[PDB]
């Protein structure tokens, strides 16, 4: 039970999946809720390049990494794979 | 109902529905000792079904919720305690409003068999810990809110 | 199963013994002393509707009533019994 | 069975429909003409609310899925002081 | 598995099932408030709790105290909660 | 029978389901021994939707699952599912 928040400009993607799966179904998935082809999808943790035969848990982020309160911030990236460019959410207001 | 929908109340802001919840009643030393005995699930039911407003609060701030969680034997009636409790979620009692001293109903619960029970019937959602988080944030939330969440600020 | 069935007899064996243990704190929370004889036909009297005790039966559960420091015989007899 | 909130800055939020049913009001949006049913996006355009607090109720909706009656050792929600006073009104317009 | 039936047993959260001095359940009266029936002291009966997650009735515990100062279960040194 | 029908999603567990409650004070039967059987894995989810039903009906009450009086029908699958069992 591992939490996502795959992220693409200003789109944001909430998923759950197990400890132990690989992504491929995970590109799958995301192909199928994002009606394009799935040969594009590239997805990043933190910057860097996760491999696809390594399952999500086993590739950095596990059941306590991401919790369900806050999910881990997987960017997601298409083929030109062209570089993330996730837009951050606005800031708060700030309290007086 | 007619005695309901004028809301009486003793000293200590105590509304008719919480006389019936607390155990801290006074019962006449006769035989009304051997047939009612507070706090009674039945008074409770027959309330909360003629229209009691569950959610009224005394001068102290304390709802029904808080008071029967303060129940000294959770065990001896558990069944009384088990009843009421269930009887005032499912009026739709806040499990999470705060007294005059700010104090959660399961933080007042002092015994371990109310909190369980309470827990087990607490139905959380995000207005609830949304406003708890406000609170204990204290953020002036006066004239930035709808005016019916600046009550739920209130008691939140 | 045989076997279960002397576990069955077994089992109301022991509970037994613990209503004859209430029985005995009964009587004596309401009198404080009786004699020795005398609470024998009175726990016989309040077990007819129910589980005919053995003599026997009562000998032991005074006996474990009075190691659980509830009853004891009085200092003036044997024969007097006494909540403790 | 993946539903599209908007916000008002443009963000996107995807999450599961049954994740986005614990809110009355979502639950009415959906309903009612305009549905869409093309049961992949169901968009909804959020005119008002800004990313950070649907951000903070998509994560509710995927805490409240998981922990809906479960794990007794409830895990606490992290309301910042900054995003708090601006997720009580939108907690209150979804009805949570 | 086209169908299946099956029984549960419930019972009270309560982590204490069983009062072990009268061998009796919490719910009902003590052996003590069930000598003299209802009268004024069965409306008590407060189960008292122990450090090592030992309740038992209040009668049961002050009798027991009153002889040792020892769990009824394990040698621990008893305590209220 | 309805509560899994009111469900807001379909939730086909495909088990029928007719499993008694009885209360553990009245009834003598028990469990002395472990005997620490494993729920099968086709019919697990059908307890958990109990446990989902049961708390929120009945709340603060465990339900210890006596598997030594518990029977169901048999999927003979390897057989090529002749008849029933
Ligand atoms: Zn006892
Ligand atoms: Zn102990």
């Amino acid at each position: 039970d591992v939490f996502l928040m795959i992220r693409r400009h200003k789109t944001t993607i909430f998923t759950d999946a197990k400890e132990s799966s690989t992504v491929f179904e995970l590109k799958r998935i995301v192909e199928g809720i994002l009606k394009r082809p799935p040969d594009e999808q590239r997805l990043y943790k933190d910057d860097q390049l996760l491999d696809d035969g390594k399952t999500l848990g086993e590739c950095g982020f596990t059941s306590q990494t991401a919790r369900p309160q806050a999910p881990a911030t997987v960017g997601l990236a298409f083929r030109a794979f062209e570089a993330l460019c996730i837009e951050p959410f606005s800031s708060p207001p700030e309290l007086p | 109902y007619n005695l309901i929908h004028l809301d009486p109340r003793t000293r200590e802001g105590f509304t008719l529905l919480h006389l019936a919840v607390n155990s801290n009643t006074p019962v006449d030393d006769f035989h009304t000792n051997d047939v009612c005995s507070f706090p009674n699930a039945l008074v409770t039911k027959l309330l909360l079904d003629c229209g009691a407003e569950v959610n009224a609060v005394d001068n102290e701030g304390n709802s029904a919720l808080h008071i029967i969680v303060q129940y000294n034997r959770p065990i001896s009636d558990f069944l009384t305690l088990h009843s009421i409790i269930i009887s005032l979620v499912e009026a739709g009692a806040h499990t999470d409003m705060t007294n005059k001293q700010n104090k959660t109903p399961l933080d007042k619960s002092t015994t371990g068999v109310s909190e369980i029970l309470l827990k087990t019937q607490m139905k959380m959602s995000l207005k609830c810990l949304a406003a708890r988080a406000v609170r204990a944030n204290d953020i002036n939330y006066q004239d930035q809110i709808p005016r019916t969440l600046e009550e739920f600020v209130g008691f939140h | 199963t045989p076997q279960e069935m002397e576990q069955t007899r077994s089992a109301v064996d022991e509970d037994r013994k613990m209503y004859l243990q209430a029985a005995i704190v009964r009587i004596m929370k309401a009198r404080k002393v009786l004699r020795h004889n005398a609470l024998i036909q009175e726990v016989i009297s309040q077990s007819r509707a129910r589980f005919n005790p053995s003599i026997s039966m009562i000998k032991k559960c005074i006996e474990v009533l009075i190691d659980k420091q509830y009853i004891e015989r009085s200092q003036a007899s044997a024969d007097e019994y006494s909540y403790v | 069975m993946y539903v599209k909130l908007i916000s008002s800055d443009g963000h996107e939020f995807i999450v599961k429909r049954e994740h986005a049913l614990t809110s009355g009001t979502i639950k009415a949006m959906l309903s009612g003409p305009g549905q869409f049913a093309e049961n992949e996006t169901n968009e909804v355009n959020f005119r008002e609310i800004p990313s950070h607090v649907l951000s903070k109720v998509c994560m509710y909706f995927t805490y409240k899925v998981r922990y809906t009656n479960s794990s007794t050792e409830i895990p606490e929600f992290p309301i910042a002081p900054e995003i708090a006073l601006e997720l009580l009104m939108a907690a209150n317009f979804l009805d949570c | 598995v086209k169908k299946w039936n099956a029984v549960a047993l419930w019972a009270w959260d309560i982590v204490v099932d069983n009062c072990a001095i009268c061998r009796n359940h919490i719910m009902d009266l003590c052996i003590e408030c069930q000598a003299n029936q209802a009268s004024a002291t069965s409306e008590e009966c407060t189960v008292a709790w122990g450090v090592c997650n030992h309740a038992f009735h209040f009668h049961c515990i002050s009798r027991w105290l009153k002889t040792r100062q020892v769990c009824p279960l394990d040698n621990r040194e008893w305590e209220f909660q | 029978n309805n509560f899994i029908k009111n469900q807001d999603t379909v939730i086909d567990l495909g088990i029928s389901f007719q499993i008694y409650v009885l209360q553990a004070g009245a009834w003598p039967l028990t469990q002395a021994p472990s005997s620490t059987f494993a729920i099968p894995q086709e019919l697990e989810k059908s307890v958990q939707m109990f446990e989902l039903f049961y708390s929120q009906h009945f709340s603060g009450r465990k339900l210890t699952w006596l598997h030594y009086l518990c029977t169901g029908e048999v999927k003979m699958n390897y057989l090529g599912k002749p008849y029933v069992a």
